[PDB]
């Protein structure tokens, strides 16, 4: 079961999930994500990296970029150590797109509810999110994406097609059912998500134990 | 089941005495007045008689089921009293008294909670002003000993609003199922009476002046509040609507405007800003049905109210389109040719009485239009009291149920004619603007109840 | 110069008859019986008298001269009486007459007013029920007989929601200086009238309902209103305030809809208070009429209730209006009589328990306080009190306090609220059914002061 | 007299003047834009280049050239004397042999302008209150949120101010992520000279300065359009 990373974690005294291990999580849900591998040594992120495809990026896993060869990569490994490890993440390639923010979080009085906005400064600098109390309809999913202000970024706009309405309410309704069913899940930060004209990518993802 | 919280055959009254300035002897004074039929029991150490009717001691002394005590004794006495309910088998405790969690007093409110429980007996309050059900005549509070009798169920978190509010839909012909004051809410909620006001065929409309819900209550109050929405209209006035106000309205924590506002729209739940607000709409979904279509026509002697009906509904997201050929022939039978039919239909401040009547009366009856706003600006060729008997007449004439909003402006003659609209239950207004807005409540009921279900869809 | 508009010495009256159904009739019967003490000239081409005046056949013929004509005949017949008025030297020509520009005949306008103006005569109106001054005893409407004496001069473009409003208007309890429709506003506007009303004493405060001004004419009234708003306020009732009603308002008129955005724009450089509504507009009106503008921020809420302090507090939130903690001083004469589970944080929460005498030693203790400038007094009917008994108290408060403060006052009950409600008004005292119109109204007062300074920045050198 | 672009463009019978002769005209009302010279010769060209200094952009400049990029009239990215002498002669070139009978001014060189936050400064005429200033952020919240505000001219110091603080993108203006907050006295002085404009050239009948770039320290009309009547 998924819920193995959750049992673990709280084993471990742990207050969140490691990065790859809330994708996994995020994953088995039902929601896209960005292809990644945990190298546990320089032999398994060569051998990851050339797996999944150039070119990869390469950040650090630990409860405490832009490579294209094998050649370059053995580069940034050293030079990730040098610049209490759990390993290093190697991560797919993210086509540019329009960004998403989707959450949850628990409300004391609504228990969890899905939180909905467009990235950059339109969450964190506007505040124009949308919420909606879980489990989520079809309905409260479609309204709730009309609903914010910079909802028309969706949907065509000057060198951008419009995005996979779908798929977005597909994602919110499925983050809505991860809090109801998770009851050790205080929050999740889904951000950025990429929105293309098919189908949507979690680039990004946060998970609060308690 | 609170079948026998509203429809009690014994309620017992602590805290009556000779003092008719106690508040339990002002309750013991409404429910007579009121005209209750069951039995009812004062209660007090010493008086062998109160009102006529044979006091005792105790609760638990009367030979008798007793299905209600309203208990207005002080807060030191308030557990003593419980024990003695419980003891007799009390199944409801309708609990007056002050000075518990609202005064910071958490430990003796959440014991009150658990003692009564301990019997089986559910809590109202504590800290409230009692509860009103006309169709079982029990006037239980220390408010105005009247009101008018209707399908409106008012639940009230708020003490002294709630009891001013009671005497409001006098003055405002809102007539009036229940009353209910929920205050401290330590026990039975909006949920418990949300779940009750549904099952009840004399409750057609709900309007909850809301403070705050209990923590882990919220999702509870949503599931309830949306199959509620999908027969009956439900109004929320917020207290603590903006986040200065939710904090002052905090003196447990500040509860999230935004997330609140959320969950009534996914109860399918009208929020007022405004009591006037909150009356205006209350009244015209007491009366009126609601629109099955989108085809409203608004009536106007003058273009000067039809443009501020206009904006009005604009601000509410509801568009004008053009009138039936079918109308604009049966208008044109009567109307000058610089009348307007854009709609609003412009009869012109030359229109007489009876073209109020027939033009009511055409809009009604014709088959493309849904609902019918009528406005009236009061001029010397007519009478507003003629016009409001035209209107009447033309609604019965028209044998059907479309529901209508009417708009008066004038003088005290006009004010007279709103007044009697009002009290043949036809929604009157002495603004177009509030007549409008009231035909908005109707629509945004409407569309709330499809918004609801199409999230319960399968 | 309006001067001889609105104080006339001889009024002439064309179209009235024995025919008391015809609109001329109507409008000299308005003007006897609300007692006009210049002269009064019927015209009629037979009558040798109407109610008891000589009546003459032509204007020219009148053995006076005419300040002021109203013309009530068939449009057909009017360029023929302004001949005549031209003749006789009058200087006003009131055109209650319709069917001009307003039913598409644009050239027969532009003649009447061409025609006006080569003899030195302005036109009011076409298509209008007249005008009112009250301190001249001038009633000359076909509307009500009668108006509340006041201070507010009421503007308006439309016909029969005007001539309702001036009804209204009494029922709301509000005094009218003026009342004036203007109609299709051929020649004289709202700039002409602001230019008057601005050099007025009676006028203090300025409403007008307002479809639309004439291409190029918008800078001019935005210099005339500011100017205006520096001494007195200006309410304005916009007609087609949103895109949708703009184009339905430009076919009464018969014209093209104007830019919303910059008409607002345009009030808020002009010091303008828009009302999205007839209510809010009389509600203001009656506040700013019957107080002056707050001197500083230091509001007090007084409520016998959270619950109805809250709504006030939402309210004045709404309007970017926040409180802030009361003197120490006010909160311990407040503590000489509270009990001790009252708040304090602003509104100040005397609670349900408070009897008639404390609404009186509240308010007398908050207008008293020399860091106090405004108060909003909010009560909820109780058994331990009579609505009428604490209306008294703030009117007893209000005289002893022996200062100008702003009040107003929300009481929320029954018929007896009504009837309280109802008292304060009639002693010029706000008083609103509901907390949330209380503190609209109170709103309103600090909307004006806000937009005046906004002019006054807006002028410095 | 600036008023001299003006009455050349009419007398020619032009509805719009050209691309730098907005400039100038804007400037000389002490609008700062971005630095430009008209090249009349190669040499010239050279000179100026070295003026404005690199990278610099240059264009044709001439009246019937409507899209400069698209008739192959636009160089872009020109950083050494070499490369200035080889698009002076391409432009010619191209421009010459794909719009042949084409009236030519000069060739525009244009300063680089360094990235920031876009404005939208906008002056119209409106039948009622007659020359009113817009202002707006670039890109999508004009385009297509439409976020604008107005002012009737001529404008206020407490005008431009409250203008300018009511559009609902005004965060943007006072720092955001990676982005510190621009100089706002400039933007009001701007809009007022602006306001300005529009009053005192009554055959000016709109103006579009798109994009304005505002910097932590003054701003740059990057393009500037006017229209004549
Ligand atoms: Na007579
Ligand atoms: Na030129």
């Amino acid at each position: 079961s998924s819920r193995d990373l959750l049992l673990k974690a709280k084993e471990n005294g742990r207050k969140s999930l490691l990065e790859h291990e809330a994708k996994y999580f995020i994953s088995s849900y039902g929601i896209p994500v960005t292809n990644i591998r945990l190298a546990k040594s320089e032999e398994e992120a060569v051998n990851f990296s050339r797996e999944i495809g150039f070119p990869v990026v390469l950040k650090i896993v630990s409860p405490q970029v832009n490579l294209r060869s094998e050649e370059e990569v053995r580069k940034a490994y050293r030079e990730i150590i040098e610049n209490e490890i759990e390993g290093i993440l190697v991560q797919e390639f993210a086509p540019p797109g329009v960004e998403l923010i989707i959450g949850l979080l628990r409300d004391p009085q609504f228990g969890p509810t899905v939180m909905f906005g467009l990235g950059g400064v339109f969450v964190e600098l506007f505040r124009d999110v949308s919420f909606r109390v879980a489990p989520l309809s079809e309905q409260d999913a479609e309204s709730m994406i009309k609903e914010v202000k910079a909802y028309k970024l969706l949907t065509g706009f000057r060198g951008m097609e419009p995005v996979d309405i779908e798929a977005i309410k597909d994602a919110l309704i499925r983050a809505g059912r991860i809090g109801v069913e998770n009851e050790e899940i205080a929050e999740m930060d889904l951000n950025p998500v990429i929105a293309y004209p098919k189908g949507i990518k979690v680039v990004d993802a946060r998970i609060i134990l308690r | 089941d609170l079948e026998r919280l509203f429809n009690p055959s014994a309620i017992a009254v602590v805290g009556a005495s000779k003092d008719p300035s106690k508040i339990g002897s002002q309750i013991l004074r409404n429910l007579l007045s009121y005209g209750f039929k069951g039995k009812v029991y004062p209660i007090n150490p010493t008086a062998d008689e109160l009102m006529g009717l044979k006091c005792y001691p105790k609760v638990s002394d009367v030979p008798d089921k007793v299905d209600v005590a309203v208990i207005s004794v002080p807060s030191d006495k308030v557990l003593g009293v419980i024990d003695d309910c419980g003891k007799a088998g009390v199944k409801f405790a309708v609990v007056i008294t002050s000075g518990f969690k609202e005064v910071g007093n958490e430990e003796l409110e959440e014991e009150l909670v658990r003692r009564a429980h301990s019997y089986g007996m559910r809590v109202l309050g504590p800290n409230i002003f009692g509860y009103l059900y006309a169709p079982a005549r029990l006037n239980a509070t220390f408010g105005p000993k009247d009101v008018l009798s209707g399908n409106v169920a008012f639940i009230s978190q708020s003490g002294a609003l709630g009891i001013a509010l009671m005497g409001y839909t006098v003055v405002e012909n809102i007539g009036i199922s229940s009353i209910v004051s929920v205050g401290n809410k330590a026990d039975l909620d909006d949920v418990d009476l949300l779940d009750f006001f549904d099952k009840d065929p004399n409750t057609g409309v709900i309007m909850i002046y809301l403070e705050g819900i209990a923590p882990g209550r919220g999702r509870m109050f949503i599931d309830v509040a949306s199959r509620v929405s999908l027969r009956k209209p439900i109004i929320v006035i917020k207290a603590g609507r903006t986040e200065v106000g939710a904090r002052a309205a905090a003196s447990s924590i500040a509860g999230s405007v935004a997330i609140y506002e959320s969950a009534f729209k996914q109860s399918g739940i009208l929020m007022a800003k405004s009591v006037e607000d909150a009356f205006d709409w209350t009244k015209a979904l007491s009366w009126n049905p609601i629109p099955e279509g989108e085809r409203l026509i608004v009536l106007t002697n003058g273009g000067g109210a039809g443009v501020q009906s206009t904006d009005t509904f604009a601000d509410n997201g509801i568009y004008l389109s053009k009138p039936p050929e079918s109308l604009i022939q049966e208008i044109k039978k009567f109307v000058p040719p610089f009348a307007s039919f854009a709609n609003p239909i412009d009869i012109t401040g030359m229109a007489p009485d009876d073209w109020y009547y027939m033009g009511t009366l055409a809009a009604l009856k014709n088959p493309d239009v849904d609902a019918l706003t009528v406005l009236y600006c009061q001029t010397a060729v007519t009478t507003p009291i003629g016009v409001a008997k035209g209107i009447v007449d033309a609604i019965k004439e028209a044998g059907n149920s479309k529901p209508v909003t009417v708009g008066m402006v004038g003088g005290p003659e006009v004010a007279e004619a709103v007044s009697f609209l009002n009290k043949q239950r036809i929604a009157a207004y002495p603004t177009p603007e509030r007549a409008s807005s009231a035909m908005s409540a109707l629509y945004a009921y409407a569309r709330a109840r499809s918004y609801v279900m199409k999230s319960l869809a399968v």
